[PDB]
């Protein structure tokens, strides 16, 4: 088999092809988590250099792994499939041996293992992919959100941004995001969510998706008109 | 030892591209233009062949339309020898799950299966990526008409009308300009073949230089066929849309 | 290009060396051992203020006489702490019994040099394994991606290593107590971290023979740190 | 220079670069001496430690109950051919009832080596050995160079000075073979010898490792106090 | 799983003074045919250990040829092969023994009942039986197969426990062995006249007996022995 | 197990399976649930040797869940008795194939119909209005071949269920410690409590 | 062998004999037939002796280490589940195993039967062995979910000495548990012996026999 | 067809006092109604202050101490020259023994030595690995006629106080080094009158904090 | 316990003038149990047509089989399949399982779209062809079956002559078989029509 060492250390002690993986996360569209008092919400950008698309059709950038359990990504889109697959099974797996789902920490940590398995492991190259993965614990009403990278390490979040611009909007975040009193409502969340894509997005129409996400296995994504809705009232709040 | 010889196909550049895979894509940026376009009642494919020849046996030629089930067709882009390996394990994925479910398979549970195989050739195995763009022309009782398309990448997208291979940059925006959602078959038909013949390389668009296929719920009640058209068809076609 | 396994002209592994490298890069672990138990403590190195801090685990249990802590390229070190915890475990089922300490380390220490052309690379991360057993008392280990590993009175690992080592090189003493330790790797850890350090960029943990390892909480160590500032502004 | 990348080529002059690369890591590695009588055999290492707040690593490894030896270099490796040692002499009890000559051991290292030196991917084990026992024939001190070369010596030693304790030995030869039924006066010489390679620092109570291997005396390590005695 | 075709009976051995005593008939049994008459079941291994094998002869002739490259292996690299380093009888035994334990293991044993006889570098006796089911076992006499319910009993009245051994000579150990020899021959219906025997003596080495016959056999009162019970002519 | 039976009426499909499970001679639980849900609308019961039938049925569980998520989409009842059918085929040239013989009692929310699927462990697959395994078909279909008619409502469904079990009761020399009854419609999977 | 375990108000009661058997042969008069997994989880053992401590034992391992991975108890669910697995791992290879796990966790008290086929079961009240049947026939007609800690502890001991009277390959000495929310708590050796007679003049049972 | 088993007889006794402990077995080896050997070893020094017989199939016994032998010496390479204690010893046994749950070691073991409080102990081993910490124990060919005598006469069993009458129980007084080996010394002598594979002699092992002593009696040869 | 006779059932083929008839029974059973009335046993991959006797988790696995193989042939091959062709593929697919075959007892019956000829096949369990020209016969009665068609056959019979003859031959030998009934269907085959017919018959 081939088993040539393609991740190897650098004198300067750098792994440039887990770094040039981070590169590809970079050129990927930008993506953002939220996680509110009661939600998370997980916004997704979409390119518009690509009209004449199907969008009943086309993969959706956020992927349910389990009822309670999503997951969105930026970067190589065919290496974002391997990821989901693996986490999907592994979700099953899971319920199948413990009978119990896996919590939102565990299924992360499981997603984060294998990046990590193919940054040194013989014949293969690292994942071109950051993930957000967020959801409710079974029986659980306090928000999940977590980001990988393609090294393998992963913490959480009260808010994050991946992607291209994901410095601008992380910026943003940074300064609109208040810890001791997050976003207390849906609606709150989700236009913070909204108003965080509109930094980067260009225009506010099928550029955006957004997915809510609520405690015990609630997840609906949102239509191109509630979308717009959040889209029109911030605008119209910013012309003062 | 043999690692002296290694080009190491299945590595990031600098920039965070997979070299390649932008080769791949180069190589098929060359070959003939082939064209997508999914309408209410039905779904086209159009195909340019590649600088033929007057003592080229047309009618028993198959370079760019292939049949992968009943319901579901393609058109391929680059290497024709790759598709074909690609082809054959289409067929027998669409025949696993006809058997497994006793159901044709959903055309993007069999898109996605392919683009998978083209994955897994950039990111381990270290051997060069199938230089193949599809296009995927389909139906079932889910989603209705559905036109996809993959490349070497191992990324695939859906679309209302598409082309890859040669000048598709051209392609794509006389497509969008000419498109409209409440199309029909016979309008398709003529707009995909008029792209062709502004887009191509040729002095002029003849049937011997083309390849033609429909997917028409234009079958005797709820049921779909698939239509590979023939030398002396294709000859007719540019006739009625007044081309030739 | 070149082998993962090859020498150096001066006698060394090429890979081996530039994971030290990483290494260095990596955020501060300081441990120290006394006779009352052994300190780990390290830097979270929070790299926006959005991270929740409280899920950066760079302080982990391996058995109830055991700990560790992390510094370089930490997700490497996930499989070796799955190793060390099935190896402390399953001796357990084999001898009914704690595991030394030395012999743990060791275990995980062979993992090392398992590298070739098995995995591809060597480990990124350094650990600070830190324990008690009956035999050779309280305990702490540095190890390393070469295969080898040092037992330390205290060490410091990662960016302000060889500052913290320099500071631990006067402080140590065989007659230090718990609370002096404690207080000592949050001194150090504050000499050398970017950021001001408080109880939410920066970790305390230890291991006792009595209450084995535990993490220290977040009021615990902020108390700690409050009343570490008193004790400076005193002379 | 071009064919130094790994172990499988010769340059032009017959040399294997990658071999001589290993054999450089034992010269940097702290020394140790051996040397034996016709009664025993002694294993002498200076260890080496990190820093202050460090310990001194370990240098002598027992394979059984009448062999062990000293390293000097990469320490996993010699964990690594230690553990092959211990195997090989088990295997030799398990099977035949019968202790493995120090002879056939050093037959056994030399070839384990040496096929890390002729194939590709593998590397050299980087790490000198000095192996001691008491067999059917009497005392041994045996040489291990990782380019497969194993050598039966009265007395050696191997690491950085290793110069010094060697010259000591050519000269004290007829003097220390003699030293029969006298464990302690053996290394004694032993202590002499190490002290030869010695600069800047000296011998202290947790710096010096003994070993000791004789007609009458199962193979043993001495660490700590009970090396205060020869200081 | 097999059966054994061609058979050697009984190996029967006994230690005296200074050395130790080994017999073993010459014949090669095809189940009650007694096919074979010039089979040697006595396999000297060196010039201090004589392996004694019966039952299957294939088998025999297999461990024969493990045993002939077991010398020469040892005398690789070995400068002392004829001194200090030649193989002992503890470890022609030891291999055997791990040999036959690890191939019933494998339920593919090797059909046999083998006495190893010889004497140590230190001038100590060794005697030790082992067989197909890897079973060992030493004791001043030791005999297979029928030469174990008719030799031993015999060779017992002569060495009863171990502090008989120093009181028992090379002359006397011979004349029990030879004894039991014919006593096999009355007896035992898968047995001949030839036999071979083998001394291993600390002082004057090994000596190797071939073509012996059993002798001085009583067959006279035979004649006087008529019918079963009231028959008179 | 022991009894499992399953009747395909007008809108629904009803599954009744014993609540016995024995070791040895004693009866160790009288309330135990022969069943799982594959998926919102597809319920199958099982019954064959101890311990392979809960195996199977979680197994399968697990892979049908496992395909809802990857497609957003609940397979037809057809096509999971199909997949179903050629585990257990695939299972009896095993080296241990597995014991278990299973009914699928779904509603096809496309054709707005519910479908009741028999297959045994060999792999032997047929649809059928009404249904059993092992022995329960021998005491109940002449009364199923009697009172079935396919326009039947779910409560007639039913009595005409408990006419089966009663006879079951009265002609069996096995004590299966009554049935738990399940049915399954448009509306997705609830249990009778009360039977 | 008799083993029974049963769910109540304060818990769950375990109570096992001590009787091993080499045929009519009575090996051990001791035996312990409890394990303790963990402060919270108990495992009986019924069927062969090297099976039930080698898997219980191996459970423990691998419990243990769910809790590291964690940093939180398994739960008897789980627990009962792994075993069950590896039941199934040898199935058809003669392993004789009936087991079951008992402890606290936060859906309060559990109760799972496991044996050798991988057959897992949930419930209130399980008897397993050559006697279950004495014991059930006692526990069935006194069990409560209303009992105290005191009348249920002698339930289940009452309950094991039936089965030891009568059956012969049960019988030496009860071992007595109690699993709390604190965990299990060991409430000693019982002679049956000693214990019968004490049982028959107490209790006036037993009139048949005489003492 | 080929049997890979086989019965070698013998018998062996292990009892625990107070700060010592003993372990006994004949040293007599048969097949069926021949004596292979009057005098084969069956109890072994293993090391660390643990004695060991393994009775049943010789050739089984023979492997599984050998094996155990060599687990001490890979215990003290492993873990800087540790003391392997008994209880450890004992799981490590079981491990040994499970490893052939499907193709057995046709062996009852015992082992004998001190617990790490200096008291007496003895662990008993079923082929399949079943094991318990014991303070009396009998294995082998006679254990079935021994154990009701040491029952009796070591812990005392039906035996109750003159004067009471089954009210109160003779105390568990414990017992001398000396008065153990004649407990065993006369356990062994009975077993050989009515056990054909029992007799020629008798070696005693006996493990104290100051190591392990041997002793040997004779036995019938009949 | 004989695989071949736990689910019961019958198969028979026969050739006319320029058309073949093939007819199967219903039935389904657990030995003595009758499970199923519309088991029906007769497949078809284009004009070619495949009855299967035998054990029934068998019969179903193989038409699933030579679906899956004949609709990959006419992929790569641009045309149907042709009966003499099929026929070769099912004996080599049924050999290929030789030690542990599949317990059927196959019938294959058609005509060329090339040649117009009739064709009819019989195969045992592992793949030998018996190519008749007169008719084939298959399951648990096929020995009443053989003494009917042998008896009730003539040569060059006309499409719903060949119907009354393979009827009578199918209807007859299942009564007087316990485990075939239950209901019974004839295919009439012809170059390009082909009509089925469901017989009346005794329920018992
Ligand atoms: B009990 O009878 O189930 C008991 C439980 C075990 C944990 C000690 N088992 C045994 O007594 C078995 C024999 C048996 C008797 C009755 C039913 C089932 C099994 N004996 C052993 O496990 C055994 C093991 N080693 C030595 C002697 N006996
Ligand atoms: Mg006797
Ligand atoms: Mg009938």
């Amino acid at each position: 088999g081939y088993d040539r060492a393609l991740s190897i250390f650098s004198p300067d002690g750098h792994i440039f092809q887990v770094e040039y993986a981070l590169e590809a996360v970079k050129r990927g569209t930008c993506a953002v988590g939220v996680k509110g008092k009661n939600c998370v919400v997980l916004g997704c950008e979409r390119r518009s250099t690509l009209k004449l698309q199907d969008t009943r059709i086309t993969p959706s950038k956020v992927s349910k792994i389990d009822s309670h359990v999503v997951l969105s990504f930026s970067g190589l889109n065919a290496d974002s499939r391997i990821l989901i697959e693996k986490a999907r099974v592994e979700a099953q797996s899971h319920r199948l041996t413990l009978e119990d789902p896996v919590t939102v920490e565990y299924l992360t940590r499981y997603v984060a293992g294998v990046q990590q398995r193919y940054t040194q492991s013989g014949g293969v190259r690292p994942f071109g992919v950051s993930t957000l993965i967020a959801g409710f614990d079974p029986r659980d009403d306090e928000p999940k959100l977590y980001q990988t990278e393609p090294s393998g390490i992963y913490s959480s979040w009260s808010a994050q941004t991946i992607g291209r611009n994901s410095k601008t909007v992380r910026e943003f975040l940074e300064k609109n995001y208040d810890r001791k009193e997050p976003p207390a409502t849906v609606e709150e969340c989700v236009k913070l969510t909204v108003r965080s894509l509109l930094e980067v997005v260009q225009t506010g129409a099928k550029n955006i998706e957004i997915t809510v996400v609520k405690p015990d296995s609630d997840i609906v994504a949102l239509s191109s008109e509630e979308i717009n809705q959040y889209v029109t009232q911030i605008e119209q709040e910013k012309q003062e | 030892g043999s690692r002296r010889y290694d080009s190491r196909t299945t590595i990031f550049s600098p920039e965070g591209r997979l070299y390649q895979v932008e080769y791949a894509l180069e190589s098929i940026s060359h070959a003939g233009t082939a064209i997508g376009i999914m309408a209410s009642d039905g779904i086209v494919l159009a195909a340019e062949r590649k600088v033929t020849s007057t003592l080229l046996e047309q009618d028993t030629s198959t370079e760019k339309l292939y049949k992968l089930n009943d319901k579901i067709a393609v058109a391929v882009a680059g290497l024709t020898a790759d598709a074909e390996i690609l082809i054959n394990t289409a067929r027998i994925h669409a025949q696993n799950y006809l058997k497994t479910y006793n159901e044709d398979i959903p055309v993007e549970i069999l898109v996605r299966r392919l683009s998978d195989i083209k994955q897994g050739y950039t990111q381990h195995g270290g051997l060069r990526p199938f230089g193949v763009s599809f296009i995927y022309a389909g139906y079932d009782d889910r989603y209705g008409y559905q036109l996809y398309t993959s490349n070497p990448s191992g990324n695939y997208t859906g679309w209302k009308a598409i082309s890859v291979g040669a000048n598709t940059s051209a392609a794509q925006t006389l497509l969008q300009m000419d498109y409209k959602d409440d199309m029909k078959v016979d309008d398709a038909i003529e707009l995909a073949l008029k792209t062709l013949s502004k887009t191509t390389d040729s002095s002029a668009l003849t049937y011997d230089r083309l390849e033609f296929a429909t997917i028409r719920k234009g079958a005797n009640d709820g049921e779909v066929y698939q239509k590979i058209f023939k030398p002396q068809e294709i000859k007719d076609i540019l006739v009625k849309t007044g081309i030739t | 290009d070149r082998g993962v396994s090859t020498f150096s002209p001066e006698g060394r592994l090429f890979q081996v060396e530039y994971s030290l490298e990483a290494i260095k890069l990596g955020s501060t672990a300081i441990g120290i051992a006394t006779k009352e138990g052994v300190v780990l403590g390290v830097e979270k190195r929070a790299t926006s203020p959005l991270l929740e801090s409280d899920s950066i685990e760079k302080i982990v249990e391996i058995d109830r006489h055991i700990g560790c802590a992390m510094s370089g390229l930490t997700a490497d070190a996930r499989s070796m702490i799955e190793h060390a915890r099935t190896a402390a475990v399953t001796h357990n089922l084999y001898y009914d019994e704690d595991i030394n300490v030395e012999s743990l380390t060791q275990s995980v220490c062979d993992l090392a040099l398992r590298f070739g052309e098995l995995m591809s690379r060597p480990f990124g991360v350094a650990l600070l394994i830190a324990g008690h057993d009956a035999d050779d008392g309280y305990q702490l280990f540095h190890a390393e991606p070469s295969g080898t590993f040092y037992r330390y009175n205290a060490k410091a690992i990662g960016s302000g290593s060889e500052g913290a080592q320099a500071e631990l090189l006067n402080e140590w003493h065989s007659s230090l107590t718990l609370k002096e330790a404690e207080l000592l790797v949050l001194k150090i850890l504050k000499q050398v971290m970017e950021e001001k350090l408080d109880e939410n960029n920066a970790q305390l943990s230890c291991i006792t023979k009595q209450d084995g390892f535990k993490i220290y909480d977040n009021e615990k160590t902020a108390e700690l740190i409050k009343e570490l500032k008193e004790k400076e502004a005193a002379e | 220079n071009n064919y130094d990348g790994d172990t499988v080529t010769f340059s032009p002059t017959g040399r294997l670069f990658q071999v001589e690369y290993a054999l450089e890591a034992i010269k940097q590695g702290s020394v140790t001496v051996g040397l034996r009588s016709n009664t025993h055999a002694v294993l002498v290492a200076l260890k080496r430690n990190a820093d202050e707040l460090s310990s001194y690593q370990k240098k002598i490894i027992k394979c059984d109950e009448h062999m062990g030896l000293s390293l000097a270099g990469l320490a996993p490796d010699a964990r690594v051919l230690s553990n092959y040692l211990r195997q090989q002499c088990n295997y030799s009890s398990l099977v035949f009832n019968r202790k493995l000559a120090v002879e056939r051991a050093g037959h056994l290292l030399c070839d384990k080596a040496q096929k890390n030196t002729q194939s590709y991917g593998g590397r050299p084990y980087g790490v000198g050995l000095l192996i001691i026992g008491y067999d059917k024939s009497g005392a041994h001190l045996l040489e291990f160079q990782p380019s497969g070369n194993v050598t039966e010596l009265y007395g050696t030693a191997i690491g950085a000075r290793s110069q010094g304790a060697k010259t000591y030995l050519e000269r004290t030869l007829d003097t220390f073979i003699k030293i029969d039924g006298n464990p302690d006066e053996l290394i004694k010489a032993g202590v002499e010898a190490i002290s030869q390679s010695l600069r800047d620092e000296s011998l202290t109570v947790d710096n010096l490792s003994i070993a000791i291997v004789g007609k009458d005396t199962p193979f043993t390590i001495y660490d700590g106090e009970a090396v205060a005695k020869y200081i | 799983t097999q059966q054994p075709i061609v058979t050697g009976t009984s190996v029967i051995s006994m230690k005296y003074d200074n050395g130790v005593i080994i017999a073993a008939d010459n014949l090669g049994s095809y189940g009650s045919l007694l096919r074979f008459n010039g089979v040697e079941r006595l396999i000297p291994v060196g010039d201090n250990t004589v392996v004694g094998i019966s039952g299957d002869i294939s088998d025999m002739q297999h461990i024969e040829r493990l045993l002939k490259d077991l010398v020469t292996e040892n005398a690789y690299d070995n400068p002392l092969a004829d001194a200090e380093e030649a193989l002992e009888p503890s470890y022609i035994f030891e291999y055997l023994a791990t040999v036959m334990y690890q191939r019933r293991s494998k339920m593919n044993p090797l059909w046999n009942a083998i006495i190893v006889a010889g004497v140590q570098s230190n001038g100590d006796q060794f005697l030790r039986y082992v067989n197909l089911l890897g079973v060992t076992y030493s004791s001043p006499t030791l005999a297979t197969g029928f030469g174990a319910h008719m030799a031993n009993p015999l060779l017992r009245k002569v060495v009863d426990r171990e502090s008989d051994i120093p009181k028992t000579t090379v002359q006397v150990a011979e004349e029990a062995i030879v004894n039991a020899m014919r006593v096999l021959y009355y007896r035992d219906a898968r047995s001949s006249r030839n036999f071979s025997l083998a001394i291993i003596d600390k002082n004057t080495g090994l000596t190797f007996k071939k073509n012996l016959q059993v002798e001085n056999m009583k067959w006279d009162f035979a004649k006087d022995i008529k019918g079963y019970g009231t028959q008179k002519i | 197990m022991d009894i499992i039976l399953g009747i395909r009426v007008q809108d629904s499909v009803i599954l009744a399976s014993s609540k016995a499970v024995t070791r040895g001679i004693s009866v160790l639980k009288d309330s135990d649930d022969k069943t799982r849900q594959l998926s919102p609308h597809t319920l199958m019961s099982f019954a064959g040797e101890a311990g392979d039938t809960v195996q199977f049925a979680e197994y399968i569980q697990a892979n049908i869940q496992l395909y809802s998520i990857r497609e957003d989409y609940e397979l037809s009842p057809q096509a999971v008795s199909s997949f179903v059918r050629q585990e257990l085929a695939k299972s009896i040239r095993s080296r241990r194939p597995y014991q278990v013989n299973v009914l699928i009692g779904g509603y096809d929310k496309k054709k707005n119909k519910p479908e009741l699927y028999q297959i045994d462990y060999l792999g032997t697959k047929v649809e059928l209005p009404y249904g059993a395994h092992g022995y329960s078909g021998f005491y109940t279909f002449s009364l199923l071949d009697h009172h079935y008619r396919p326009d039947m409502t779910t409560e007639e469904g039913l009595d005409l269920l408990k006419l089966c079990v009663q006879e079951l009761e009265k002609r069996m020399p096995m004590d299966f410690k009554g049935v738990i009854v399940k049915i399954v419609d448009k509306d997705g999977i609830r249990q009778v409590d009360d039977f | 062998t008799t083993t029974l375990a049963f769910k109540f108000q304060h818990g769950v009661i375990v109570a096992v004999d001590s009787r091993a058997t080499a045929g009519s042969y009575i090996s051990s008069l001791r035996m312990n037939k409890v394990i303790e997994i963990n402060p919270y989880l108990l495992g009986t053992m019924s069927g062969c002796a090297a099976d039930c401590q080698y898997w219980e034992r191996l459970l423990a391992k691998e419990c243990r280490l769910y809790y590291l991975r964690n940093g939180e108890r398994i739960s008897v669910s789980a627990a009962s589940k792994l075993l069950s697995n590896m039941m199934l791992q040898y199935r058809g290879m003669g392993l004789s195993m009936g087991s079951m796990i008992c402890g606290w966790d936060k859906k309060g008290p559990g109760l799972y039967y496991v044996d050798d086929n991988g057959t897992r079961l949930s419930g209130q009240m399980f008897s397993t062995g050559s006697g279950n049947t004495y014991a059930y026939g006692v526990l069935d007609s006194n069990y409560k979910w209303d009992l105290s800690v005191e009348d249920a502890l002698y339930l289940g001991k009452r309950s094991i000495l039936a089965a030891a009277h009568r059956d012969a390959y049960s019988g030496g000495s009860v071992n007595l548990y109690h699993v709390t929310e604190d965990g299990w708590i060991y409430h000693g050796n019982h002679d049956v012996g000693e214990l019968f007679w004490k049982v028959k003049e107490e209790e006036g049972s037993f009139n048949n026999v005489i003492g | 067809q080929f049997n890979p088993y086989g019965d070698n007889g013998g018998t062996i006794l292990g009892i625990a006092g107070e700060d010592f402990a003993v372990l006994a077995g004949d040293t007599r080896n048969i097949t069926d109604y021949s004596i292979n050997s009057r005098y084969e070893p069956k109890v072994f020094d293993c090391g660390d202050n643990i004695v060991m017989s393994a009775n049943g199939f010789a050739a089984d016994g023979d492997a599984l101490v050998k094996r155990f032998k060599n687990s001490v010496k890979w215990y003290h390479f492993d873990h800087n020259d540790k003391k392997l204690s008994i209880n450890s010893a004992a799981r490590n046994i079981q491990h040994l023994l499970y490893s052939r749950r499907f193709f057995p070691y046709y062996v009852y073991n015992i082992i004998a030595g001190l617990d790490e409080d200096g008291k007496g102990a003895v662990y008993s081993f079923d082929p399949v690995g079943s094991y318990q910490r014991e303070q009396c124990r009998a294995g082998g060919a006679a254990a079935s006629l021994i154990m009701p005598f040491l029952d009796n006469q070591v812990n005392f069993k039906n035996q109750y106080e003159p004067g009471t009458n089954g009210k109160v129980k003779k105390p568990l007084k414990y017992l001398s080094v000396e008065e153990v080996i004649k407990l065993v010394r006369d356990s062994f002598t009975s077993a050989t009158e009515r056990h054909i594979q029992v007799g020629d002699g008798l070696e005693i092992l006996i493990v104290t904090k100051d190591g392990v002593r041997k002793e040997f009696y004779e036995l019938k040869r009949d | 316990s004989d695989p071949s006779s736990i689910n019961g059932g019958i198969v028979v083929a026969m050739t006319g003038k320029d058309c073949v008839a093939i007819a199967c029974d219903l039935r389904l059973g657990s030995q003595s149990l009758g499970v199923s009335n519309k088991f029906e046993k007769i497949f078809h991959y284009g004009h070619v047509f495949l009855g299967i006797t035998g054990l029934a988790t068998d019969v179903t696995t193989l038409n699933e089989m030579f679906r899956y193989k004949t609709n990959l042939y006419k992929l790569k091959e641009e045309r149907a399949i042709e009966p003499e062709t099929f026929t070769q593929l099912v004996s080599s697919s049924l050999y290929e399982r030789r030690f542990g075959p599949y317990f059927v007892g196959p019938v294959v019956a058609g005509i060329n779209s090339k040649s117009g000829k009739p064709f009819i096949a019989g195969f045992d369990l592992i793949g030998c062809i018996d190519e008749a020209k007169d008719f084939i016969v298959s399951g648990t009665a096929s020995d009443q079956l053989f003494g009917m068609c042998e008896s009730l056959y003539e040569p060059n019979l006309e499409p719903e002559d060949l119907f009354e003859t393979i009827s009578q031959a199918l209807l007859n030998a299942a009564d007087r078989d316990a485990l075939s009934g239950w209901g019974a269907v004839v295919y009439i085959i012809k170059k390009d029509e082909v009509v089925k017919r469901y017989l009346k018959m005794r329920q018992d």
